[PDB]
């Protein structure tokens, strides 16, 4: 093993002599250490998917949640729940009810995304801010959409997305099995078979938790039963 | 470092290189860690415990046959090739404790003698040039880093008929470059230029070559190597007539009086500095090496143009003058040739009586040095250095000396000067009465022949150690100086005790009063001193075949009887017995009539220190910077771990001189007390039961002295 | 994240409390000064807050002194706001939650004293309490503060009884005092001592905050000399 | 190791062929065959545990057996005891782990650390027959582990290479070097290849001839010869191929270990030039080559005034566009 | 183990509270349980000096309201601070919207007191958790929550927050199922009991325990009644 | 090995006057993808390659509209790009509405500049690390600037910024002559542009959401095309 460094290592809202910042580029690297979360986008739905932690038998349930509501149109998944996740989640919940009462009308899914990102430029009130975030939702002028939103105060849209424990080979999955054509269900199957992958081969109701974003009844968190009988469903379809 | 085989090295040398190559990446600069003591400490051992064992084979094998499991050079050669890199990284490293390791290498090294070592070599010179060029302006560690690795070499660049071309251009350039608001800047390149002048000869080589001059003959061999190592050949490929070589070497040496025009400038530009007393005392160690490395020819200008600055200069304008800067020089001038001392004396008497009328020392304050006093205080500080180092030649205008210090002792009575002033008597008969090294030449007196090849000042060469080369002239003590110490004491004593008698009727506490009682007990105190090397702490069991190991150079005799038969002996003695009755005397008076002043009760602790202690020797003064080298400073630029006595001519007589004080400091003072010392020994025992702190504090001291002095004493001080 | 404001009041002099059946007894012991240092003043180790309760400190005197004065201020309010003076355990926790929170707000720094809070209410009668600066406070029959606590309280351990009068817990403060003295006798220059009784013999409660002679009165009482 | 005689002892001592002697602890026999009887013990009842949650797994016989030998060697591990562990570290102690790894909830569930474990005991005082032991069963592939169980082997290569640098023979060495690279090319799992270039990188650092490093070099370059493919072609390669992936990822390491050399070699120009080809092609070997270009700028940041004599000016401004991140548009 | 290639400090971050998670530890065992038809809350008692006054000592498990009920391990200066803040909230709530505060809100606002204080910067977190339990109003469904110093919450069917509540949460674990609960408050109370005499730091002062039964029935069993629950079976 | 003293703030000088982490924001703008533009007397063009993080991911937003006659790219770095170009946008609505005037080039030319040069004064603050390529048309003509994240601004008949733009830059020196009399067709000042940023794509190749360009001019607001709308210049 052999060391590496460099003097402009732990600069802060400072360039080195490439133009890099490297805080920023750090902070956007802890993003691989975090839980899995899968997000896959078709014309019939968002579907967000994220890895549990097994809990004693004794709790009967908890405020952890790496799925949030963000509105009834707008939902968002975690790597992380630190209080940097809570500030972006309860700014993004004050922006939407704002929206709401100021246009009669639901907040776009991008200027959402992009008033989370202006949090993390602002600090709050070159430094990075908190944890990444998938953001799924509908809205009648760009459908069903999903987005990253990274510590630097940026964004991407996906098709799909890994973020979380596995990112070469979890994102590498993703885009060999993504289609245009997916159906709901399939989408449901997908990010369960990636999960499943990921979590070096377990699968229960216990460790994956599923959400989807459709017109219709909004953001939903699926119940341990609704999940159950998908990973059946997933069991026996690879068998056959 | 034991278990290398000079004849089957290849498996050794194959795990060692693997070792360099894992441990490197754990030496840049930019790898800090736990790791990086143990790497800098492991590097320097292993490079030191080699060079250790080459010279235990060197030394064994000048006796007989090389047995085979020796070091080569071969071996030498793989050691360079494997460290170079390592030492290269380690020497930029941010802490400065952990690149000395890796700088001290190079020296290692470069005794080794290795065929690589035109890599070394070539290292240290285009970093050197790159940063007197300023190519490393934005990267100080760079400037700092180099101007060591160079420091370190000299000694082995100066040797070398290629790379000694090189020396006298940067010695010009690092006196150029001394800055007055980079300290640290100026204390590194202060360590080249002592570092160059300790080793090479300032003297011009050039006989009727009068064709030749620096520019045209060294600069062109400087520009031509320097362009050839820096477009990445080597110095081996360096090819050129011994001739022109040696042309670029004659005419090299032909700068150095506008080096020293520099120096003198830089020196007068220091003054006003707010230096360090250690970056003071290097600065005055630097231009005393530089003054005994000149040949009669280039001194000569020196002096002149020294003295010339100290009287036509604009240097003494801030609040606190660094005075040492120049008069340590001119009392160093004054060492080499006594004949400069007549002149020199006689215009700084004159410009302290022009001082005196015209009121330097008329304004009263206790704390500070004046502004207007700071002119008298540079010719009397300078006139204290100067009278320190006259020997012999204050035969020439003694009386004169006398009736100015009486003036002076008459004039100025401002508290800050009261010391100053009486330092001139300590200086006057401390030099009349002193045995000391007076040459510390690194060639004598312009004299014998070790040819004009000598950059190095025979370091190396095995003939450092010749009788011819090492004969000091020293200075002993003439009958005549000791006939003048003895008018100067005893004028002096009996004069002041003349003064505070007419003067003891406790009229008031004027606030003048009492400094003209603290002048004159000064006086008395600064006489004791100064002319302790006349007295001898045996005086009183030779009452109105005993061995000494330590038997320094004594005027009175070293046996009882050789002593007693000079009246001259009764005579010193009979003196300080007349002033330790005057400080019981005085002790009465400012008892019953002055208790509380705190000053004066100060004053004469210091005097009771001085006439306990300084029997047959010195121990105030002792230790402060002065115009000798300092033994310890020469010997850390000059000590090799693994070389005997690798030091030039300066060196040896400095070591001379220094077993001298040894022999006079080790000379015991331990004695049975007289009736008048037990009397100032009670007398102090009060003043340490006095209970104002800043009276009982220096009692406590001076009767810790006391004790040392005087055997039972511990019996007297309890009951 | 506060132990060393803990260790500040481990010089600081000594404060002993101790409760009787009938009453509360508060003794304290000054540093020893420089000639000059004036000790006719407002800086003293045995306060005040209400008719009610008393407080000896260790720790800092600028410290002390904010915190008696807002008990000063708060009984006062208290007595005014309701007509019938503060409990001694509100006029603590009052003073136990303004000091938590010094301590726990990375703002403000800890408050470098330990107030022993003697007082007495119908709530719960006599009540002996200590708060130190991490904002806890304790219920007592005896306690002590600041130098010599724990060769105090072995000597508390040993001679308390539960059903002592006033004149045992004068007689108690004084003997541990005089056995823990860091000087080689106890004088009444350096003793600061009070008292909280059952009235003159009616219902009130009677403070005492004793004057130097009625000190002398009880060291010579209790055979301190 | 209480001997009879001091005589004895030395005798034991010297007939080591090594030139060590009697190891300073050893375990009797009888304590011997109990160890090793209760991790076969644990290997029977694996088939109780085949079909279950997590939960039900913490209430097993096999895990209660799985957490008190997990802590035995947890407290072997510290201290006098690791002479008595690491003899168990080729079918027993070591191979506990690799297990134990699999099971990640269960490890959630109680406090267990396999992969802390397991990875510190690279560091073990590890003894000439059991270096050559430890490399064969390390590189093993037939155990067929899953794609972090591979990875964690992975990881015991890179702690034990630098535990055992100057002890390990050429021949251990080109076993390491050969697992690695074999590693490269894993069919299945993307981050494994990944974390084998960067043990790769590590190997290499620690090569002192020239033969050796032009003939990997070669390996690597031979496979990834920009001339041979169109554009397109070269882009959707770099979507779908093992080989050319290991590839690029293993001239990287190759370059990556040459962190701070001064005068740059004059190969790692030329073999940055290849890969500036690839960093433009966005899937998987597009990546791994923007990584490498952009961690040797990151280090040569500090000499690049110096550095950049060394290459042309379209070489130069072939490095330029490496550093694809969602804010620098 | 994670120095990989000597890599340190790669995510340039790093967020802390596991130090007043530690004290939560070594603070006083605290451990509730739901029954069929209550919850008990047991706390250990710490001993207590030679020459404490115990007249006036509070009883670690603490009212809040005459319905809901909260106990701690951690700080107790801390827990003050939150007891009174919790007291002044139910008073808040039943004044303002005249019906008392529901256990889950209470909880709610006792978690957004340490997320605050997690938050902030310019504090620390609280050292201490809570058992926060009892029943809403015109309800008889028993409810049992905590709170942590990450300000985290959570509602668990038995709960032990201590230094060896590892053991009584693997008693309760093989005693207490979900399926079927211990039903009567003589089952649920002997359970607490079972948990408090296995592994708390007991003496001869031991264990205060509080049944809450539904509409407001809070009561702590009597010093004779923690000893008449001691029923054994010994071989 | 070095140490540079002089680069950790905008407020140090280097001992030579240079402002070092004015320089190193200069080599944020060669870390984004190539943009070109280019004018006549008629038109001004700008045209962009857009990048993506994966194949799953919508391309970054590389040109900006500031009002109906002007509007930027933004090379080096994106949300540096939207400060700047909001300030614009700002400050063109502030023309309108205030001084009944469209924002002329230069007007917004001078206000990027002083915004910019106050970063670079003051202590905590950095650099913009993000080139701007303006174009606008107003009642001088067709204009192009280049802003530089020092504070400084230049009027150019055209140019490239980012990754491998001397390529472009190289194309439009040499071409000069001819973009520059592209007048009365917008179309050819288009693929004379396109033509430019292909010099700049290394092996690489256009593709209807890799390429963006915008045009302005005489009766045509500022528009963009991306897309399906790039077709007809691939």
């Amino acid at each position: 093993m052999f060391l590496t460094r460099s003097e402009y290592d732990r600069g802060v809202s400072t360039f080195s002599p490439e133009g890099r910042l490297f805080q920023v580029e750090y902070s956007l690297e802890a993003i691989k250490l975090g839980s899995t979360a899968i997000g896959i986008a078709t014309k019939e739905g968002v579907v967000l998917g994220v890895e549990k932690r097994a809990t004693s038998p004794l709790l009967e349930s908890d405020s952890i949640e790496k799925i949030v509501e963000i509105d009834r149109h707008i939902g968002c998944a975690m790597s992380g729940l630190t209080a940097d996740a809570r500030s972006m989640i309860e700014h993004a919940r004050t922006a939407a009810v704002t929206h709401n009462l100021y246009y009669d009308e639901d907040i776009n899914v991008e200027s959402l995304t992009q008033s989370v990102c202006d949090l993390a430029l602002r600090f709050g009130e070159s430094r990075p801010f908190g944890v990444a975030l998938l953001i799924a939702g509908h809205d009648a002028d760009d459908g069903y959409q999903l987005f990253h939103a990274e510590p630097s105060g940026t964004f991407y849209r996906y098709n799909a997305k890994a973020i979380g424990s596995g990112s070469e080979g979890a994102q590498a999955e993703l885009l060999n099995e993504w289609h245009s054509s997916l159906t709901l269900k399939e989408a449901e199957l997908l990010v369960l078979k990636i999960l499943k992958q990921v979590m070096e081969e377990k699968l229960d109701e216990n460790n994956a938790q599923l959400s989807c974003i459709t017109k219709q009844d909004g953001f939903k968190i699926y119940d341990n039963e609704k999940t159950a009988e998908l990973i059946k469903e997933l069991k026996e379809k690879e068998a056959a | 470092v034991y278990a290398i085989n000079g004849s089957k090295k290849d498996r050794f040398f194959e795990k060692l290189v693997s070792l360099a190559k894992a441990i490197e990446t754990f030496i840049h600069p930019s790898n800090n860690g736990f790791w990086t003591k143990p790497n800098a400490k492991f590097v320097h051992a292993f490079i030191k415990s080699y060079h250790g064992r080459v010279k235990y084979e060197e030394d064994i094998c000048a006796r007989g046959v090389t047995n085979g499991i020796c070091l080569t050079s071969f071996c030498h050669e793989e050691i360079v090739e494997i460290f170079l890199n390592i030492i290269s990284l380690g020497s930029q490293n941010k802490n400065p404790d952990i690149a000395n390791y890796y700088i001290s290498c190079f020296a290692y090294l470069l005794e080794l003698d290795p065929s690589n070592a035109y890599l070394i070599y070539d290292k240290i010179l285009i970093d050197l040039y790159d940063t007197l060029a300023d190519q490393f302006i934005n990267s100080r560690h760079r400037i700092i880093s180099s101007l060591k690795q160079f420091t370190r070499v000299i000694r082995f660049i100066v040797m070398d008929k290629l790379y000694r071309v090189h020396i006298t251009n940067v010695l010009s350039m690092l006196v150029s470059k001394l800055d007055m608001n980079d300290t640290n800047l100026t204390s590194n390149l202060i360590n080249g230029i002592v570092s160059i002048a300790a080793f090479i000869p300032i003297q011009d080589l050039t006989g009727e070559d009068d064709y030749i001059s620096f520019e045209s003959d060294t600069l062109p061999l400087v520009q031509q190597h320097f362009y050839h190592i820096k477009c990445g050949e080597s110095s081996k490929t360096f090819r050129v007539d011994d001739e022109l070589l040696n042309n670029a070497f004659k005419a090299s040496t032909t700068v150095f009086q506008s080096m020293l025009k520099v120096y003198v400038e830089k020196i007068f530009q220091l003054v006003d500095v707010d230096l360090e007393d250690s970056l003071v005392t290097k600065i005055n160690q630097t231009t005393m090496i530089l003054q005994e490395s000149m040949d009669d020819k280039i001194f000569n200008y020196f002096a002149s143009l020294l003295q010339r600055n100290f009287w036509s200069n604009d240097s003494f304008k801030e609040k606190d003058p660094n005075y040492e800067l120049v008069t340590i020089p001119l009392a160093a001038l004054v060492r080499r040739n006594n004949g400069l001392s007549k002149e020199l004396v006689r215009t700084l008497l004159f410009h302290i009586k022009e001082q005196i009328k015209r009121g330097a020392g008329s304004v009263r304050s206790t704390s500070e040095i004046q502004q207007r006093d700071v002119k008298l205080v540079l010719y009397l500080t300078a006139l204290n250095d100067v009278l320190r180092q006259c020997h012999e030649s204050l035969l020439e205008y003694s009386d004169e000396l006398i009736t100015f210090m009486k003036y002076l002792y008459d004039n100025v009575t401002n508290p800050p000067l009261d010391v100053i002033t009486s330092i001139v008597i300590h200086s006057a008969l401390a030099t009349l009465c002193t045995t000391e090294i007076t040459d510390c030449r690194l060639f004598p007196e312009d004299s014998k022949i070790p040819e004009k090849d000598r950059w190095g000042g025979l370091q190396f060469d095995p003939r450092r150690f010749d009788k011819q080369h090492l004969s000091f002239q020293w200075h002993v003590p003439s009958s005549d100086e000791i006939t003048l110490s003895i008018s100067i004491l005893e004028s002096l004593s009996e004069y002041c005790i003349n003064n505070v008698e007419e003067l003891m009727k406790a009229p008031r506490h004027d606030s003048e009063y009492g400094d003209m009682i603290q002048k004159y007990v000064l006086v008395m105190t600064h006489t004791l001193s100064g002319s302790s090397l006349l007295f001898d702490p045996d005086f009183n069991k030779y009452r109105t075949r005993d061995l000494d190991i330590y038997t320094c150079n004594y005027y009175f005799g070293n046996t009882t009887e050789e002593k007693l038969q000079n009246p001259q002996y009764l005579q010193v003695h009979r003196v300080r017995a007349r002033i330790g009755h005057f400080f019981h005397k005085l002790y009465v008076f400012l008892s019953t009539n002055f208790e509380n002043n705190t000053n004066m009760f100060q004053i004469l602790l210091h005097g009771l220190k001085v006439w306990f202690t300084d029997l047959g020797q010195e121990t105030v003064f002792n230790e402060d910077p002065n115009a000798f080298i300092d033994v310890d400073f020469l010997e850390n630029v000059q000590s090799l771990s693994h070389v005997n006595e690798p030091f030039t001519r300066t060196n040896f007589a400095i070591r001379a001189n220094s077993l001298h004080q040894s022999r006079v400091l080790l000379h015991s003072t331990n004695r049975k007390a007289s009736k008048l010392e037990n009397l100032l020994l009670v007398d102090i025992i009060q003043l340490a039961t006095s209970l104002y702190p800043d009276i009982y504090k220096p009692a406590q001291g001076t009767l810790v002295h006391c004790m040392k002095q005087l055997v039972g004493s511990y019996g007297v001080v309890i009951n | 994240q506060v132990e060393y404001a803990l260790e500040s009041i481990s010089h600081a002099g000594t404060a002993i409390g101790i409760m009787a059946s009938d009453g509360i007894v508060l003794a304290a012991e000054r540093k020893v000064t420089s000639t000059l240092l004036e000790q006719d003043t407002s800086t003293e180790k045995l306060y005040k807050l209400n008719d009610k309760i008393a407080v000896a400190v260790a720790g800092l005197t600028a410290d002390a002194e904010i915190l008696i004065n807002t008990a000063r201020i708060h009984a006062q309010n208290y007595l005014k706001t309701y007509n019938e003076d503060i409990p001694v355990e509100i006029l603590v926790r009052r003073l136990s939650d303004i000091k938590q929170g010094y301590t726990q707000h990375g703002g403000l720094r800890p408050f470098g004293v330990s107030f022993i809070y003697a007082g007495y209410d119908d709530r719960y009668g006599y009540q002996l309490y200590t708060s130190n600066p991490s904002g806890n406070y304790t219920g007592w029959k005896a306690i002590s503060v600041g130098a010599n606590t724990s060769a105090a309280q072995t000597l508390l351990q040993m001679d308390y009884k539960d059903d002592m009068k006033v004149d045992d817990a004068i007689e108690l403060a004084l003997k541990t005092l005089s056995k823990t003295t860091d000087s080689s006798a106890l004088t009444y220059d350096r003793l600061e001592f009070a008292t909280i009784r059952k009235g003159a013999n009616d219902g009130e409660v009677y403070q005492k905050i004793f004057k130097p002679q009625e000190i002398k009165d009880i060291l010579v009482k209790t055979g301190i000399t | 190791p209480s001997i009879s005689d001091p005589t004895t002892l030395l005798e034991a001592e010297r007939n080591d062929p090594d030139g060590l002697g009697l190891p300073l602890k050893s375990v009797p026999e009888k304590v011997d065959a109990y160890i090793k009887k209760q991790f076969e013990i644990i290997k029977n009842l694996e088939d109780s545990v085949v079909g279950l949650n997590p939960q039900q797994f913490i209430k097993t016989d096999y895990f209660y057996r799985t957490s008190t030998i997990f802590y035995w060697i947890k407290e072997m591990a510290r201290g006098p005891n690791k002479v008595l562990l690491v003899p168990y570290l080729v079918d027993y102690v070591l191979p506990f782990l690799i297990g134990l790894v699999k099971h990640k909830d269960v490890c959630a569930l109680a406090s267990l650390d396999p992969v802390r474990l397991y990875a510190g005991l690279g560091y073990m005082p590890i003894r000439k027959n059991h270096v050559a032991a430890i490399v064969d069963y390390v590189c093993s592939s037939n155990v067929a582990l899953s794609s972090n169980q591979t990875k964690l082997q992975l990881a015991f290569i890179q702690h034990f290479l630098s535990a055992e640098l100057l002890q390990l023979t050429e021949e251990e060495k080109n076993k390491i070097l050969e697992f690695v690279v074999s590693n490269l090319y894993n069919e299945q799992f993307v981050e494994v290849r990944v974390r084998a270039a960067s043990i790769l990188s590590d190997i290499v650092h620690n090569w002192k001839e020239e033969q050796p490093l032009l003939s990997l070099i070669e390996r690597f370059a031979k496979g990834l010869d920009v001339n041979k493919y169109t554009s397109k072609e070269r882009q959707k390669l770099s979507k779908t191929d093992i080989k050319i992936h290991g590839n690029v990822l293993g001239l990287g390491a190759i370059i990556s270990a040459f962190p701070y050399v001064f005068p740059l070699p004059p190969w790692i120009p030329k073999q940055l030039s290849n890969l500036s080809s690839w960093a433009r092609t966005s899937g998987m070997t597009g990546q791994a080559a923007k990584n490498t270009i952009s961690e040797f700028k990151k280090v040569r940041a500090d000499t690049w005034k110096f550095d950049r004599a060394s290459f042309n000016t379209e070489e130069l401004e072939d490095l330029e566009g490496v550093l694809w991140r969602s804010y620098y548009a | 183990y994670d120095r990989a290639l000597s890599i340190f400090s790669p995510d340039g971050h790093i967020f802390q509270v596991e130090y007043a998670l530690e004290a939560v530890k070594r603070g006083t065992c605290a451990v509730g349980v739901k029954g069929k038809n209550c919850v008990v809350l047991g706390c250990e008692r710490r001993s207590t000096l030679k020459l404490q006054d115990t007249r006036i000592t509070p009883s670690k498990v603490s009212k809040i309201d005459s319905h809901v009920v909260l106990s701690f391990s951690g700080l107790n200066a801390d827990s003050r601070i939150l007891i009174e803040k919790a007291r002044v909230e139910a008073q808040s709530h039943r004044l303002t919207l005249e019906d008392p505060v529901t256990v889950e809100y209470l909880t709610r606002y006792v978690a957004g007191v340490q997320q605050r204080y997690t938050q902030s910067g310019g504090v620390r977190p609280f050292g201490v958790s809570t058992l926060i339990a009892g029943f809403d109003p015109r309800d008889d469904e028993p409810k049992l929550y905590q709170t942590e110093p990450s300000g985290i919450y959570s509602s668990w069917s038995a709960q032990t927050i201590g230094r060896n509540s590892k053991t009584v949460r693997e008693f309760l674990e093989k005693n207490y199922d979900r399926k079927e609960p211990p039903a009567t408050v003589e089952e649920c109370v002997k359970l607490t009991v079972r948990s408090l005499l296995e592994v708390v730091q007991t003496g001869a002062k031991n264990i205060e325990i509080t049944v809450v039964k539904p509409d407001s029935d809070i009561v702590a069993l009597s010093s004779e009644e923690i000893n008449q629950y001691v029923t054994q079976i010994e071989q | 090995m070095f140490r540079n003293n002089y680069d950790g703030d905008t407020v140090t000088f280097s001992p030579t006057g240079r402002l070092f982490q004015v320089e190193y924001a200069l080599e944020a703008i060669k870390q984004g993808s190539v943009t070109v533009g280019l004018r006549s007397n008629t038109h001004a063009v700008l045209v962009a390659l857009k990048r993506n993080a994966d194949e799953l991911s919508s391309y970054q937003k590389k040109i900006i509209k500031c009002d109906e006659h002007m509007g930027l790219s933004l090379a080096g770095l994106a949300p540096d790009a939207r400060v700047l170009s909001n300030y614009l946008r700002q400050q063109c609505n502030y023309s309108s509405l205030v001084f009944n005037r469209k924002l002329a080039v230069e007007r917004a030319g001078h206000l990027l500049c002083d915004k910019a040069q106050k970063n670079t004064q003051s202590y905590g603050g950095r650099p913009y690390g993000v080139g701007l390529l303006i174009i606008g048309y107003d009642k001088s003509g067709a204009h192009l600037l280049e802003f530089q994240p020092s504070g400084n601004v230049t009027e150019l008949y055209g140019t490239a910024i980012g990754a491998r733009s001397q390529g472009a830059k190289t194309y439009l020196e040499r071409t000069l002559d001819t973009f520059i009399k592209i007048d009365g067709n917008p179309d050819e000042l288009i693929k004379a542009g396109v033509e430019a940023i292909s010099q700049s794509l290394r092996d690489e190749s256009l593709t209807v959401d890799n390429l963006s360009i915008a045009i302005v001019g005489k009766d045509t607001p500022f528009t963009i095309y991306d897309g399906e709308a790039v077709a007809k210049y691939i």
